[PDB]
């Protein structure tokens, strides 16, 4: 079945989806096998032979820089008895030996040496049929390398749909980003969708959940404490895509959630570059560069421009996920500003992050209650801003709503989520999505 | 005394630190540092964060908790950064943290959280160049329970620098903690 | 299916019911959604605005005193994204705010205040359709408040059936009881039914299991040590009801399980009232007052009169329950005798209680063995006293057997258990229990 | 020294206790109390309960372990009782308890149970009005394993009063533990 | 279904079999309910009344020496409310009392005494119909006692098939073995089949996995370090049976994995007996005695001759097993050599054993990966030596391969495993093993 | 002082040891043994195994860690062996063990493993016959984390004999550990 978990236009969703164990199993087939997933950045596997390990849903893959400058990714599972081969998170290897029996693999996945081949294996083994299981699709977006196990998938840039347009001022026209490793890693007891859903456009929560650190850290976001006064019309927007990804835009808040010790230099530098950009890119897009995006690229990759955080919510089980937390920096920032901003991302939304801790109270109980008999068929509502959404604005790229405090990317996400969840392939997903912008504006 | 050429598994850092201690046999200094670490751990347990910061934390403080990336033991070419800074705070950043805890709308702290912490394996040595300085090593288990059936236990070794203050006090200058689990088991919003 | 797990007249039952995970899922539908469950006492939420939190099976509700003196209970889940609203066990509130986005609710379940309603929600939100999920039926028994999620349920006093009659000397005619909070809270790895069945009428175990403190504390129960000599016929009886609830009556044992330091005063005080009660209520019923009932109100609320304990076995999963432990005191006891008896209930069957720990050895392994291949379809026997049971005694109302050492309530309990487990609603249970007294009295 | 008006999270109780300690620097007293707590935990670990009660426990003892109910930190009206007494024993009640343990038909103690106790963070101060009395604070991890794969760990802070007696001994008059988990993870039939 | 989990000739098997939770449940029915399982040895329950408790899959049985010298085994569960009766691992008992209500059992499983029988039970209890659930089939092999819950099972000796022959020089003609208790007990997070398969014939790993202690302990196995150079063929063989059990034979390595402190005396002693044995049993079979077998008696009992270890991989769940580790000694060894060898087996393959520790790294991840989406339907290969095995060699009895570094016993093992997994009784398994040797030699 | 006739649950062994300690009050000796045991736990934490073996372990060492089988408390007839030797090592056997750890192909040690260990409840007494000898009792929690999300914690009491050697050292001659969980929770390839 799995139909009718999210209603028409993505307006409600069954609470059970943040807890049911049967469905989490379905998701591994239908969400994380099918869609694009964040692996790493060029900045962390630069020289040939550099490798990292990264999770693709439940599966762990090895991501290796090729000698021809390429990148390819294989399962960190052996072809013999199935042991795990590489137990380092990162490194640089002339090859990968699996120390159960000694099988030798190329940095390119080929089975290159099996001990005692001539003696014991003879005719029963042929090394060209025993390569690591290869990730078929690997493409890139201004340094950020993404994998997918389904080869029928739309190319990365198409998959990113109308959200790419907003990312480009910060991911491209800034000169580009490098990612600062290693990432922070923590367990929080919450289904992965709860963070995806928070980051795809939960600005509603900033004034209340985060009321303490706004008062005490004096983020550029303090004009929201207590959910008292929203910043007036001239606040921002929120946007969603055909392929699920969405984001909320908050004008000129380049310093994001950072505390007053950094707010000066961050806004100095980012206003400086904004002038340069506007001559090259124009007024709207140069401002977007210096504004604050929070968004989720489907299914489980989130970023914060300005705040400069890159998260991946790696699924463990229906009520647990593993949270990786990198900082990204614009390449032409001074090294000391890079250092300061790399730490500050951790201090904010890392393992010891006071923003992410406040946030986990909501995310944990959100999913605990999903398991309870009387609340599992309850309907969660994402109605905030509904009916004020529009397609084909002369100036703004996707399906757009008029505040960052909206739930327009919420319905976008769970529209796509439900579309993947009930469909057997990419072919069927497209057939449930021909009318995707119409579905989400509807009656209006 | 440790020979790193024979003792194949020892870090250069781990070895340089081991050679500071267990040489001079100063009972006075040990009773001092025990009072210090205990008073500090007592203050953090009853959530007296302001007093901790004012009396225990020296203003030039570096407060660092790192998460090291798992490399091969044979790695000789990969040179990108070793470690994330879970915590890397100066006094102002700590002050924000303390002020965050005490703020009346800090939702996670209603009902009051229970912290109990166990401090063992303490040793100390005077720095040879600047004798006002004190190297102190201590191990810590931290028990954190809240909302009935939520519990989290942390284990950590803390390499500490403490300096003698003019008023007769002693305050913390540097804390380095290499937190030993790579994936932290829960969100470490606590002072180690 | 789930038919044929407990046999005719409840004589045997398949051991798997204390471990099977699918079945525990069914029970949440057919047992805890359907039947009355203990919430709290008037004595713990007395003034208006006073609230406590209580588990109703897996679901957690807020149970709140209304201004008009009434009591209502709502799911401690939010109507927006489903966060948990109240994180305190007790308090007194002018309303309940959910600190994810700030939605404010009345002590009456109504959604009263939404941040930025005019700006962001406008017509997409109503507020009158977004009240907390309210438990439909709440009723009372001399201060003890029970909730139920099925509105088709029989009234509480009827549901209590032939059991009310035994309870009234201690629950009504004593002047009434107040409950002493807070409760003790502990986990024990055992299915909730194992305590239900123990408290519904296991007097058989006292002489052997509890041989240790009987010797050492001098409970008024010492005449059972070693299961050597039963107190002669003139010991007591056991009773069961149409709606599952049952108990074992043991004549004149007002103090024990309590130890000899308390035994004098408890028996002194309770003999005093027994005279006075006898003038008003008669010889038999005044004796019941000073006697000892151990019993379970279906499905998971157990009590001990005289010993003065009130338990609730809160289900967690198939092999875990959360055990809450209050003392109840007679309102007209002196303050020091109330104090002493409240502590002494904890010392005996609380978290640090020497009676309940001895008993957990039996309860844990009892349910661990249910999971084992060769024992899961084995048959547990509740045959003790079978065939000496009778209905419609000239004095004693329920289905009654001739010793407190019986298993008459066991079969009573599991007969009703099977009745719920196999039926889709309250109507069907009634149709399977038309002949309930005939079934358990059977052949004799 | 703690100001509760500034240090918003601190208990009235927690502050009054903290002000007893870390003032006097009495090394004699600290070794006395260390020997005391260690011997007592030794006796309880090898299950020498009779010896504990007759030598370590004074006859006037109050032995209290409470479980505090979770209120809101902004709570200002709800005044019903705060705490259950998991333990609140006078000498005779303890006697029944220890005698329960030694009894040969005590089924849960076959096979013999394993207790291991870890005691840290000990500090003490002489009471000012009655100098025979000794205020003593200690933290405790208790490891309890039995029947192969059953294991339970308890963590607790214990606020103690000890009194100096006749032959030079010292016995326990008051032991108060605010047990920090609200839902206990398993039944606490042990002396903390 | 569960067909097609192991391919034809046991050549491949789906990786999911070391993780799938439904399957482990099926295994309790079709594998551990059906086949022979190690209980204990004569040397540990010798006198009448001596008993131990031992696991039979999940079920725990009590194994008791009878007064007539017999041996019988019963479920460690009671017939009344299902408590566990005996909580000791070993002892000597006049009977078994269950301390819930006091029911008393004989060492023969019969219910011997019920408290208050005449008073409270009367006719409702027959007593003779309430004996412990008894293991129907228990047989012996030169001191080693095995149980089975299926009575249609073939005798133990037949079940041991062509493997008894290789075992007999050490189990029989040595004068016989005594087993040294108590066993070591440890949990390791790995499915049991990984240890079964490792021990049925993984010599391929000794040179690489175990490279470090070979260099440092100088076992008689050092001529394998680095998987550099195999001892020429004149090395050993490997063998498999119709009923699953198999082993790998390595000539003249009597002091197996042991470190140089013992190696002199063990090889001295074992060569002495080798002289005498050859006059009694002949050249080939007396060599086997002083050679090294590693093998698994189906499904979950493994041994190491020469190294002198007796393991049992007890299932707990799909990804956890409990590993018992006894030493066996040849009865006519000196007391001090028994001492040394008893410790040294623990030092090697015990809880703190450096051989089994290295090996657990392989076993843990081997089975962790079985749970991952992209790896659960991957194929494990057991192709080492395939096509070089033969039947009815008229010296070497079973299906035999020309190196101990082979995987012939793998396919033997996984052929029987697949045969049980797809069949409802022993009858059906036999019909799937009519051509068992043909299947395994087939294409050559 | 323990009467085993009254105190039903005490081992004759557990009692014979309890009577060594807490009689003499030697603060000099206690500072010695604390320096000793901490230094050793430090060395094992930084994986400086070679130095531990050369400097801390005497050549005559008996290093024993047993797992006792679960008997009935009323058992009076069954006389087979009581206990497995998880560890029962002399110097040469430990040397192999140490050398196994340092070996570059010891796969389980890549990436490097993190050990942190907490030592509490320390007491010591001079042997009355041979004053060269030192009886030492200490409790130990050992934390072992590796490969991200794998953690194992061990709890144990260590009954020690330490001997004064002529070079001015003090080394370990006997370690006895009765490891209190019967089914070990993970493979105990660690030194307690
Ligand atoms: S499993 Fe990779 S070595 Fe065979
Ligand atoms: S979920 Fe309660 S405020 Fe939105
Ligand atoms: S369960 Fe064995 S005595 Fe009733
Ligand atoms: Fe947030
Ligand atoms: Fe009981
Ligand atoms: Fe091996």
């Amino acid at each position: 079945s799995y139909q009718n978990l999210v209603s028409e236009a993505g307006l409600t969703q069954k609470h059970l989806i943040h807890g049911d164990k049967e469905l989490f199993q379905h998701e591994m087939k239908t969400i994380f096998a099918r869609n694009w997933l964040f692996l790493t950045h060029d900045s962390l596997i630069p020289s040939p032979g550099d490798y990292v390990t990264a999770k693709m849903g439940l599966d762990e893959v090895i991501v290796s820089r090729q000698n021809d400058g390429s990148v390819r990714a294989f399962l960190n599972v052996c072809r013999h008895r199935g042991k795990t081969i590489v137990h380092a998170e990162a490194g640089n290897a002339k090859g990968f030996v699996c120390n159960y029996h000694g099988w030798g693999y190329g940095t390119n996945g080929e089975l290159q040496s099996v001990p005692f081949e001539k003696e014991l294996y003879g005719d029963a083994i042929k090394k060209k049929c025993l390569g690591l299981k290869e990730v078929p699709r690997i493409e890139s977006f201004h340094g950020f390398i993404y994998g997918c196990f389904d080869a029928e998938a739309p190319p990365l840039i198409d998959y990113l749909g109308d959200a790419a347009w907003y990312m480009e001022p910060t991911f491209k026209h800034s000169g580009g980003l490098e990612l600062v490793g290693p990432p922070g890693k923590v367990v929080v007891k919450a289904n992965w969708k709860t963070f995806a859903e928070n980051f795809v456009g939960d600005i509603y929560h900033v004034g209340w959940t985060h009321a303490s650190i706004l008062r005490v850290g004096q983020s550029v976001f303090t004009p929201l404490a207590g959910n008292a006064m929203l910043p007036p019309e001239g606040s921002g927007l929120q946007m969603t895509s055909k392929y699920g990804s969405g984001m909320s835009l908050m004008w000129d808040y380049y310093a994001g959630n950072h505390s007053a010790d950094l707010v000066p230099d961050l806004m100095a530098f980012g206003g400086a570059k904004q002038e340069k950009l506007a001559k090259e890119i124009g007024d709207v897009r140069a401002r977007i560069y210096r504004s604050h995006l929070n968004g989720t690229i489907f299914p489980n990759n989130s970023f914060l421009t300005g705040s400069a955080a890159f998260k991946v919510w790696n699924p463990i089980d229906e009520n647990t996920t593993e949270v990786w937390t990198y900082a990204f920096v614009e390449k032409d920032m001074p090294e000391d500003l890079k250092r300061r901003l790399a730490d500050a991302v951790q201090r904010t939304v890392g393992p010891g992050g006071y923003w992410e801790s406040d946030d986990n109270d909501n995310m944990e109980t959100l999913s605990q209650n999903a398991k309870k008999y009387q609340s599992s068929n309850s309907d969660l509502i994402a109605s905030l801003g509904f009916g004020k959404d529009v397609y084909g604005d002369e100036c703004y790229p996707g399906v757009v709503g008029p505040s960052g405090a909206s739930e327009t990317s919420y319905r976008g996400f769970y529209r796509a989520y439900q579309a993947h969840i009930s469909s057997s392939n990419w072919a069927e997903f497209e057939n449930a999505s021909r009318n995707w912008h119409t579905e989400l504006t509807k009656t209006t | 005394m440790i020979n790193t050429q024979e003792d194949k598994l020892v870090s250069a850092h781990d070895a340089e630190e081991f050679h500071r201690f267990y040489i001079v046999q100063d009972d006075a200094l040990l009773q001092e540092v025990n009072t210090l670490l205990t008073r500090e751990a007592h203050l953090l347990d009853i959530q007296a964060y302001k007093a901790w910061l004012e009396h225990c934390v020296a203003p030039e403080i570096k407060y660092q908790v790192i998460s090291r990336e798992l490399r091969s033991t044979s790695e000789r070419r990969y040179q990108l950064n070793d470690a994330v800074n879970i915590y890397n705070e100066n006094y102002q950043q700590l002050k924000v943290r303390v002020e965050h805890q005490m703020d009346p709308q800090n939702w996670p702290n209603s009902p009051k959280i229970r912290f109990t912490r166990f401090v063992t394996n303490v040793t100390a040595a005077k720095d040879k160049s600047a004798p006002e300085m004190l190297h102190v090593r201590s191990n810590l288990i931290l028990h954190r329970a809240r909302r009935g059936n939520e519990v989290d236990v942390f284990y950590a070794t803390r390499e500490d620098k403490w300096k003698r203050i003019e008023g007769g006090g002693i305050q913390l200058v540097e804390r380095f903690v290499d937190y030993p689990e790579r994936i932290l088991p829960h969100n470490l919003l606590v002072f180690l």
